[PDB]
């Protein structure tokens, strides 16, 4: 939540997404994977961009 | 005489039916190794856990 103070009228402003492999399964490139989202009406697709400095990681 | 040329070909036709054969042979052999490793793996996963008895504090 955005809000400390009082979060009954806050919003969501991070969201955290816990990924693992499946059980007997080859290795995932995260570079080529693609993230699919659906709110109110917007569809979202997000991608990693690969670098050795700024990058998120 | 005809009786050459069938000689010829015949040797050519049994080597392309022993490539077939090879492929089939060596695909089932790779296919059975990953077959295998995932059932004995989902076996452990399944029946595997941890639990919690007790929390204190102090
Ligand atoms: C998280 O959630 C919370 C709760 O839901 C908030 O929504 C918060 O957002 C922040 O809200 C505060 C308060 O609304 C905002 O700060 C305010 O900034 C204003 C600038 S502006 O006019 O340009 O918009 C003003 O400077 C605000 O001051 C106002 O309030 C003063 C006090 O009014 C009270 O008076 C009496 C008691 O004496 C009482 O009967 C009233 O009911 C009322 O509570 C007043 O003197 C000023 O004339 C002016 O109207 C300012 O709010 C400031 O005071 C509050 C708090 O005391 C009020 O109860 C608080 O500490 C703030 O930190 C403080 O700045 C801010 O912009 C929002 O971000 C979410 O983040
Ligand atoms: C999403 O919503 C959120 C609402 O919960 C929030 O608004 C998010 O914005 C974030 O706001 C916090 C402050 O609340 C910022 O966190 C602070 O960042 C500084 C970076 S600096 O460059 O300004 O120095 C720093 O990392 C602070 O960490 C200090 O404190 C911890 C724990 O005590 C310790 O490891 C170190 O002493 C370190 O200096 C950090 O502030 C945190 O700590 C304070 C107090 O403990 C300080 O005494 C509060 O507890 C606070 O909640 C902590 O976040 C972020 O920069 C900003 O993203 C928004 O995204
Ligand atoms: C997604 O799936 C793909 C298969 O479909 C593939 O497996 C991807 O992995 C990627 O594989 C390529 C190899 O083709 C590699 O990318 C190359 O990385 C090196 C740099 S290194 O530090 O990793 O060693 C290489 O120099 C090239 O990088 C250049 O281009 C980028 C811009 O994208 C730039 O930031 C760099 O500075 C650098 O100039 C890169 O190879 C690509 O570029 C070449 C030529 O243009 C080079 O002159 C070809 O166009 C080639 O097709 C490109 O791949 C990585 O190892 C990996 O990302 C997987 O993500």
């Amino acid at each position: 939540d955005n809000n400390r103070s009082n979060p009954e009228s806050g919003s969501l402003n991070w969201t955290a997404i816990y990924v693992t492999l499946n059980t007997g399964s080859s290795p995932v490139d995260l570079s080529n994977v693609s993230l699919s989202l659906e709110y109110q009406g917007q569809l979202a697709s997000l991608k990693y961009t690969p670098a050795t400095t700024n990058a998120s990681f | 005489e005809t009786g050459i040329g069938t000689l010829i070909i015949f040797i050519a036709m049994v080597l392309v039916a022993a490539v077939a054969a090879t492929v089939l042979i060596n695909t089932a052999g790779s296919l059975q190794q990953r077959a295998t490793s995932t059932g004995s793996q989902t076996t452990n996963q399944v029946s595997t856990g941890l639990i919690v008895q007790s929390i204190y504090g102090m």
